[PDB]
RNA sequence: UUUCUUGCCGGAGGUAGAGCUACUGGAUGGCCGAUGGGCCCCACAGGGUUACUGACGUCAGCCAAACUCCGAAUGCCGGU
RNA sequence: UUGCCUCCUAAAAUGUAACGGAGGCGCCCAAAGGUUCCCUCAACCUGGACGGCAAUCAGGUGUUGAGUGUAAGUGCACAAGGGAGCUUGACUGCGAGACGGACAUGUCGAGCAGGGACGAAAGUCGGGACUAGUGAUCCGGCACCUCUGAGUGGAAGGGG
C-alpha cells in the first residue's frame, strides 16, 4: 500500500433506523454512518384483472 | 466469361507450355470429361462457346463442370505501335492447359448423347482431346 | 531549417566540441548535454551555441 | 505511352563469403545479410549491419541450435 | 487479532455450506472470492477531458484506494478516440479491503439502489464470476450528493475460484447476494 | 604447379519439380447455415414459413515470376 | 527518363540487359538513442450501466496470423514487439583482420587507453532490427592550436 496516494481507511460504525449496527471499515473520515435502509430492513431481502374490477363496479 | 474477380500481378510473363499435367487428371464430378491431349492457353472466349455447345445439345436434365478457369493475363500493345515503351495492357485471360487435364466435366443419363455433347464442345477447343470416363 | 544543425559547445573553455541536429519545435531551448571535452580531459556540461 | 518503372538499387553482394571447414582469421566476415538468416555461434560476432565475423581464427563450421541456423568457429589444432 | 465481517462469516459459516452443497474431493477445491475489479468506463472523456477527474474522485471515495487509469489502447474514428488518450479508470481490491468493500455493497449500497428489484441471477461468465452493472454512484453514502456535478456508474465484477456458475451463484447467495428468482 | 582435370570429403542455397488444412492471393462443384429479402401471425416485439441471397465452417478437384510446409540435378567456395 | 533504397525478372554462390514487371527516398526521433529490469500480442468465445461490429472492465481459448517511426525484402515471440527507472557511448585517441571493387567512393570489425552511462556482478554502450534520407574537387567562411611570419620585433597573409 503507497504510503501517501491512498484516501485514508478509517474504522468506522454503521447505524440503521431498524437499530442494527455493524463495525466495518470506511473512508468517512467522520467514522460514523447512519443509513435509512440496510439488508436487513429492505423489503426485496426480506420478502415483503378486469373482471374482477367488473364486479367491484357491478358484482 | 470467367475472370478473376481481381489479381495480384495484372502483368505476368506467359505461362510454361511445358511437362504434362500433374493435377486434374481424372473425372472427379460428372460421369463424362473432355481430357487435353496437348499444350494451349485456352480462354475464356473459349470456354463459354464449348460450355454453351454442351448446354445446347443436352438441352436440359444434366450438370456441367469447368475444371479449368482462365486466371492468367495475357498483354497486348496497341495496334500499329513501335517495339518498346513498356508492357502492353492485359488482353486476354487464359488458362494453362497441359495434356493430360481434364478440362470439361458432364453428368447425364444418356451415354450416346452425352459423348455426342463433348464433342461438339471439342470441336470449340484449339487443341486435340478425347472423352473419358470415370471407370479405369 | 526544421531540424538545423547546432554545435555543442564546452560550458568550461567554449570549445566547439561537437555537431549534431534537433528539431527547434520539439526543443526550443538551447540544448544542454554531458559531453566528453578533449581540451579539459573529462566530461563537462555542453550547450549549444 | 511510357512505363512507370525502369529503377532498381545497386547489388549488395550479399551471402555466405566463408563456407564449411575454411580457415579464417579472427575478424574475418563469414556471412553479409540483412536480418538473423544466420545467428552468431561460438567465436562469431554479429555486426551493426547484421555481419557475421570470426572473433577468434579456425575453421567455420554450420550448425543448428534450437532451430536457428549458426555459424561457428572451431579451434584448429596447432602444428 | 482481527477479520473483516464478511470474512469471519465465509470461514465459518460459507465454507462448510458449501462442502455440504457440492461435496468436494478436497479442502482446495472450496470456492472463494480473488478479487473485486471496479471499473468506470468514462468514453465521453475522448472530448471533455475534465471527467476523468470526477471519475478518479468517485472510485476512490467509494473503495478506499486510489483509481489507475487506463488509457484507450486502439484509435477508433467513430468514437472521436485517439490511442492513448485517458478513457476508463479502475479499481483492484483485494484481500481485508475487498472484504470491506462488499460486506458495506451488499449491507448499505444495493439496498440503496433507487427501485431496487435484486440483481439477475444470470450474469455469470460460464466459469462462475459474476459481473453488473450500476447506472449512478449516488448509492454509495461515502460520496456526497451535495456535491456530485453528474451522475458517473460503473461495473463491479466479483471473481472466484468457482470453476462453473452454478458453484459460484451458490457461493454469492450464501455471502447475501440479492438474486432474483427466474 | 600455386592453374586445370578426375575421384572423394566439408559447406551455403530456394531454381526445376512439387505442394498448399503451411502462409499471401486466385479459384470449381457439393454440404451446412450467419446475413440481409419476401410472407404469415400481424404492432415496430417475440417469433413460424419461402423456386430469393449467401458469410463462416466443412468434403472433394485445382492454380502463381514478385505464393512456399518442402525441394533436387547442375553450378559455386574450401579441403584432400 | 537520368542519383540513392527494396523486391521480381536473375536460370538455388556472387554478378547479370531492355523506354521489362512493382514501390519507396532527398527524412524523422533529445527519445523512437544508451543501459538495467519486467511483460506478451492480433483474432475469437462468454459475462457486464450508458456502450453499438469495435472504447474501458472480467474470465477463457489463442505460438504468433499483431506489432516493429517510414517502401520492400531478410529478420524478430529467446524477442529486434509492449512498459518502467536512471542516463547522453548520437563519446576523444586508436584499430588486428576482413567484405566490396576499373578507379574514386562505400562497408564490417574484436580488442587497447582516456574520461563516462547503466548494472550487485558478468558485462553492454563509438546512435536508431537491418539495407535509402545524399554530393567529389576547387574557392571561401567561422572556432580553436606549443605551426609559419619575405632584414629584425610585431602584424597581415598562409598552415594544422
Ligand atoms: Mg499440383
Ligand atoms: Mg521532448
Ligand atoms: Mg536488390
Ligand atoms: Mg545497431
Ligand atoms: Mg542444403
Ligand atoms: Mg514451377
Ligand atoms: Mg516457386
Ligand atoms: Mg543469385
Ligand atoms: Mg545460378
Ligand atoms: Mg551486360
Ligand atoms: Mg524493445
Ligand atoms: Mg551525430
Ligand atoms: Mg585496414
Ligand atoms: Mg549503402
Ligand atoms: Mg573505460
Ligand atoms: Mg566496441
Ligand atoms: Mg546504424
Ligand atoms: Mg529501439
Ligand atoms: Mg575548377
Ligand atoms: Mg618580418
Ligand atoms: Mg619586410
Ligand atoms: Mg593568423
Ligand atoms: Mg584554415
Ligand atoms: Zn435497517
Ligand atoms: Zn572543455
Amino acid at each position: 500500500m503507497k504510503t501517501g496516494i491512498h484516501p485514508e481507511y478509517v474504522d468506522t460504525t454503521v447505524q440503521c433506523g431498524c437499530g442494527h449496527s455493524f463495525t466495518t471499515r470506511s473512508t468517512k473520515q467522520s467514522g460514523t454512518i447512519v443509513v435509512e435502509v440496510c439488508s436487513q430492513c429492505h423489503p426485496f431481502y426480506t420478502g415483503k384483472g378486469r373482471v374482477a374490477r367488473f364486479e367491484k363496479r357491478y358484482g | 466469361m470467367l475472370i478473376p474477380r481481381k489479381v495480384k500481378h495484372r502483368k505476368q510473363h506467359h505461362p510454361e507450355q511445358r511437362g504434362i499435367a500433374s493435377g486434374g487428371t481424372s473425372v472427379s464430378f460428372g460421369d463424362y470429361g473432355i481430357q487435353a491431349l496437348e499444350h494451349a492457353y485456352i480462354t475464356n472466349r473459349q470456354i463459354e462457346s464449348a460450355r454453351i455447345a454442351i448446354n445446347r445439345h443436352i438441352k436440359r436434365g444434366g450438370k456441367v463442370w469447368i475444371n479449368i478457369f482462365p486466371d492468367r493475363p495475357l498483354t497486348k500493345k496497341p495496334a500499329e505501335t513501335r517495339m518498346g515503351s513498356g508492357k502492353g495492357s492485359p488482353e486476354w485471360w487464359v488458362a494453362n492447359v497441359k495434356p493430360g487435364r481434364v478440362l470439361f466435366e458432364l453428368s447425364y443419363p444418356d451415354e450416346k448423347t452425352a459423348r455426342d455433347a463433348l464433342t461438339r464442345a471439342i470441336h470449340k477447343l484449339p487443341i486435340k482431346a478425347r472423352i473419358v470416363t470415370r471407370e479405369e | 531549417d526544421v531540424r538545423p544543425k547546432i554545435t555543442l559547445a564546452c560550458e568550461v573553455c567554449k570549445h566547439r566540441n561537437y555537431i549534431t541536429k534537433k528539431n527547434r519545435r520539439n526543443d526550443p531551448d538551447r540544448l544542454e548535454i554531458k559531453k566528453f571535452c578533449p581540451n579539459c580531459g573529462t566530461h563537462q556540461p555542453h550547450k549549444e551555441s | 505511352s511510357s512505363s512507370r518503372n525502369g529503377r532498381d538499387s545497386a547489388a549488395q553482394r550479399l551471402g555466405v563469403k566463408r563456407f564449411g571447414g575454411q580457415v579464417v582469421k579472427a575478424g574475418e566476415i563469414l556471412v553479409r545479410q540483412r536480418g538473423t538468416h544466420f545467428h552468431p555461434g561460438v567465436n562469431v560476432g554479429r555486426g551493426g549491419d547484421d555481419t557475421l565475423f570470426a572473433l577468434a581464427p579456425g575453421a567455420v563450421e554450420f550448425g543448428a541450435k534450437r532451430g536457428r541456423k549458426t555459424v561457428n568457429i572451431v579451434p584448429v589444432a596447432r602444428p | 487479532k482481527a477479520l473483516p465481517r464478511l470474512k469471519q462469516r465465509y470461514r465459518e459459516e460459507i465454507r462448510e455450506a458449501l462442502q455440504q452443497e457440492f461435496n468436494y474431493a478436497n479442502v482446495m477445491q472450496i470456492p472463494g472470492v480473488v478479487k473485486v475489479v471496479v471499473n468506470m468506463g468514462v468514453g465521453d472523456a475522448a472530448r471533455d477531458a475534465k471527467l476523468i477527474n470526477g471519475a478518479i474522485n468517485d472510485l476512490a471515495l467509494i473503495t478506499g484506494q486510489k483509481p489507475e487509469v487506463r488509457r484507450a489502447r486502439k484509435s477508433i474514428a467513430q468514437f472521436k478516440l485517439r490511442e492513448g488518450m485517458p478513457i476508463g479508470a479502475r479499481v483492484t481490491l483485494r484481500g481485508d479491503r475487498m472484504w470491506e468493500f462488499l460486506d458495506r455493497l451488499i449491507s448499505i449500497a444495493l439496498p440503496r439502489i433507487r427501485d431496487f428489484r435484486g440483481l439477475s441471477p444470470k450474469q455469470f461468465d460460464g466459469t462462475g464470476n459474476y459481473t453488473f452493472g450500476l447506472n449512478e454512484q449516488s448509492m454509495f453514502h461515502e460520496i456526497d450528493v451535495d456535491s456530485i456535478d453528474r451522475p458517473r456508474g460503473m461495473d463491479i465484477t466479483v471473481v472466484t475460484t468457482a470453476t462453473n456458475d452454478a458453484e459460484g451463484r451458490a457461493l454469492l447467495r450464501a455471502l447475501g447476494f440479492p438474486f432474483k428468482e427466474n
